[PDB]
């Protein structure tokens, strides 16, 4: 059994932010849903599809029915800006967290993120090693997806990415590192680092030569 | 108030036993179920085993069955996490959770929450970073790359704190290796490419190593 | 309607603090 969520949802400030939850016949079961803020424990927000814990503000409330689940905010504030995850108790051995969602109250307009791809250097080189590093910085919303080429393959294997981290000016950056061997690194016409962020996706290349 | 007080951060390597703790106190610990939640960093929330200390009833996610054992003490309210043989990818933040008995007095949901145990497996030990530069080629991106060092944390900076404008140092990844990396990356008008000197600072107190390393353009 | 649902749900991890069990 899984339960589906939006892996990123973005709002104004003041307008009421919608969460959804996504299973079979979820409505025949009872919902709860989870705050947690970075570095922090996970909260209870709502408890059986609709009830507020104590020290929980009224704007938040809930809903099930069918095959979906609802957390909304109303009157979203700055401080709501948080992961939240929807569980359930499934059968008896099984419980389920969704895979959360990253709600983001809008500070600021939407930045596409600048990326710059770095090939191996030539000391890296005599090391025996390849790395491949992709930094990404000053996007916002805080959340992009990487992908590799290899020529114009996918590649998974030997590829490591950091969760965007907040800068100084309040956007976010990332980065994300691909490992080869000198000889992998010679023997390809080019190698690609994509990030896709809002829809739109930015690519950079490097080639041996 | 009711609360749950997890055990320390736990550094440990592959193939070694590990029991982590969770001690609840403000309530009544048989009459409630104790669950753990495992999340890698950056990851969501998995669901592994839960406990009634009532009477030691444990159920189990059918992919951590086999690895890990649950157990509490009722004259302590403690309930244990217990790793016979870690593995790497066992490095995560570890949560312990209240969970109601299924009455209407109760709430019937995680509604309490321990503060997280961080556990890292790795197989290194203490080692020095080796810092790469990443050379540059109207404003330019350059950094340095630290690479393969243990433990945690690295501090960087550049031109001894003068450079602070566009820099990012990001945080460290864990590489199957047991050995950490991370870059550190700042932008400066690219005509200063020339004349300017850039050098970032790497320091790694638990290893009691500092590095200087300047990037240049290449040709 | 949500009684029943409750009932149903909660009856998967229901304990009772009574022991022995009746």
């Amino acid at each position: 059994y899984e339960l589906t969520q939006p892996p990123s949802v973005s709002v104004a400030p003041g307008t009421t932010a919608t969460i959804t939850c996504g299973g079979v016949d979820i409505g025949s079961t009872l919902v709860h849903w989870y705050q947690q803020r970075p570095g922090q424990a996970p909260l209870l927000v709502i408890y059986d599809d609709s009830d507020r814990p104590s020290g929980i503000p009224e704007r938040f409330s809930g809903s099930n029915s069918g095959n979906m689940a609802t957390l909304t905010i109303s009157r979203v504030e700055a401080g709501d800006e948080a992961d939240y995850y929807c569980q359930v108790w499934h059968s008896t051995s099984a419980v389920i967290f969704g895979g959360g969602t990253k709600l983001t109250v809008l500070s600021q307009p939407k930045a596409a993120p600048s990326v710059t791809l770095f090939p191996p250097s030539s000391e890296e080189l005599q090391a025996n090693k390849a790395t491949l590093v992709c930094l990404i910085s000053d996007f916002y919303p805080g959340a992009v997806t990487v992908a590799w080429k290899a020529d114009s393959s996918p590649v998974k294997a030997g590829v490591e990415t950091t969760t965007p981290s907040k800068q100084s000016n309040n956007k976010y950056a990332a980065s994300s590192y691909l490992s080869l061997t000198p000889e992998q690194w010679k023997s390809h016409r080019s190698y690609s680092c994509q990030v896709t962020h809002e829809g739109s996706t930015v690519e950079k290349t490097v080639a041996p030569t | 108030e009711v609360q749950l007080v997890q055990s320390g951060a736990e550094v440990k390597k592959p193939g070694e036993s590990l029991k982590i703790s969770c001690k609840g106190s403000g309530y009544r610990f048989p009459s409630s179920w104790i669950g753990w939640v495992r999340q890698v960093p950056g990851k969501g929330l998995e669901w592994m085993g839960i406990i009634y200390p009532g009477d030691g009833e444990t159920r189990y996610r059918a992919s951590f069955q086999g690895q890990v054992t649950i157990s509490a003490d009722q004259s302590s309210n403690t309930a244990y996490l217990q790793w016979s043989s870690l593995k790497a990818s066992d490095t995560a933040m570890y949560y312990c959770a209240r969970h109601g008995r299924g009455v209407r007095e109760v709430i019937n949901a995680f509604d309490i929450w321990g503060q997280g145990t961080m556990v890292t497996v790795s197989s290194a030990s203490t080692k020095g970073p080796s810092v790469f530069p990443l050379a540059p080629s109207g404003t330019a991106a350059l950094g340095c790359l630290v690479k393969d060092y243990f433990p945690e944390p690295v501090t960087v900076s550049w031109n001894s704190g003068a450079l602070t404008s566009g820099v990012h140092t990001f945080p460290a990844v864990l590489q199957s290796s047991g050995l950490y990396s991370l870059s550190s990356v700042v932008t400066v008008p690219s005509s200063s490419l020339g004349t300017q000197t850039y050098i970032c600072n790497v320091n790694h107190k638990p290893s009691n190593t500092k590095v200087d390393k300047k990037v240049e353009p290449k040709s | 309607e949500i009684r029943d649902k409750k009932q149903e749900v909660r009856a998967l991890f229901y304990r009772s603090d009574i022991v022995p069990l009746k």
